[PDB]
């Protein structure tokens, strides 16, 4: 749909949509920019991630409200409407996964880009897993695990322990362990090991990088406080 | 629910 | 699009969408319910109003952000994107006005229903007026005025001064005077006259009606505090 | 901006 707009105009409009909190528009603009076929800059990757995280975040919150209402009920209307939102959520997840597969991941050679996209792939398989109930749930769960695991292997070899992408990846992989894989001890071990090695590396950072790293480090601490 | 990464 | 769903199912799903804060879905469900051709109950009118007010409220907030960015700028992108949101806002306003005209208003005989719909008609012409800049702005403004004025004439004859619909109508008509018609003295006079006659009628109300009336009465007071 | 009616 965005094939006739300039790449630079799509990027500029994605930023305007963020300012207007029009995240659906922002996602459509960034999808158009990805489909131009060029690799994304660091800033452009963030725009892509922010756009779809907000879109799917609203769908997930709506799905949870309706699934709760549905659970207390057990007419077809609640199930029907929960299924409608669920299908729209899965469509957005498939769209993001399609962008990563065609062809963001295969062209991502640098550690910062490849880890970023593999983290995204794990995240959107995680969101698919939250609503899955059929014969494909285990395969969906393993697709999330495999994507997270490759990202972790690269991040451990190529990034410092305080790198915000490495920290955010570990945070979300620990949430995957706790919420999806029924492995709360793995979730707790990953979050604490990640936090402690970040602690020990903060002395190398500037004041601005220190602020970036400690902010995500606090999210790990919040989860450990909730889980222990 | 625990916290995942959020900008 | 909703022609194959039962009226009762559309209403039930509109309530579910409100709980999920899915206001676009809620509006589409209530549009389908209106298009069943039956008059709306008090509760159903509220669902219709809540749905579209939230949809157009997000569009108006986005339009204001972009129009501000556009004003400080003066590429085509900011104007282009402001125009896109503006066109989508006008489409939603036209849809609501179309429902009122075909055929909610002509079938509304009771004061509570007729005043409610005429207030809506004034409101959505007001929202059209906020973005209008061409040769039709004066006619759009007068369409809002005429709708508000007929509603006020009916409400003054048929409703007590504390009636929440009468109070909300006066509140919005005073905002119309202040923001759209460049008549701040008319806005202030209407808000104070409305507040004072509501004051003097509160002694007739139960505790629950008292709470309903004083809540809207405080909105009139907030505006008078801002305008004086 | 002033307040219009809001539920
Ligand atoms: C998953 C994730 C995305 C983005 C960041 N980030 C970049 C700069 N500050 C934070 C961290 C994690
Ligand atoms: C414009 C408007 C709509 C709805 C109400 N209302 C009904 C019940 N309480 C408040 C007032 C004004
Ligand atoms: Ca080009
Ligand atoms: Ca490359
Ligand atoms: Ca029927
Ligand atoms: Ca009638
Ligand atoms: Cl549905
Ligand atoms: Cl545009």
């Amino acid at each position: 749909a965005m094939g006739s707009m300039e790449r630079a105009s799509l990027i500029q409009k994605a930023k305007l949509a963020e300012q207007a909190e029009r995240y659906e528009d922002m996602a459509a603009f960034m999808k158009g920019a990805v489909e131009k076929g060029e690799e994304l800059s660091c800033e452009e990757r963030n725009l892509l991630s922010v756009a779809y995280k907000n879109v799917v975040g609203g769908q997930r919150a709506a799905w949870r409200v309706l699934s709760s209402i549905e659970q207390k009920s057990n007419g077809p209307e609640v199930r029907e409407y929960r299924e409608k939102v669920e299908t729209e959520l899965q469509g957005v997840c498939d769209t993001v996964l399609g962008l990563l597969d065609s062809h963001l991941i295969k062209e991502a050679g640098d550690a910062e880009s490849r880890v970023f996209y593999l983290k995204m792939k794990g995240d959107y398989y995680r969101y698919l897993a939250e609503v899955a109930t059929g014969d494909d749930k285990k395969r969906i769960i393993d697709s999330a695990r495999s994507a997270y695991q490759e990202a972790m292997d690269i991040s451990k070899k190529e990034m410092p322990p305080t790198n915000p992408i490495r920290l955010g990846l570990a945070l979300n992989f620990s949430v995957f362990h706790y919420e999806i894989a029924n492995s709360p001890e793995e979730a707790i071990s990953l979050a604490k090991t990640t936090f402690d090695e970040a602690m020990a590396d903060l002395h190398t950072l500037s004041e601005d990088s220190y602020k970036d790293s400690t902010l995500i480090m606090q999210l790990l601490r919040d989860n450990l406080t909730l889980w222990t | 629910r625990p916290s995942s990464w959020r900008q």
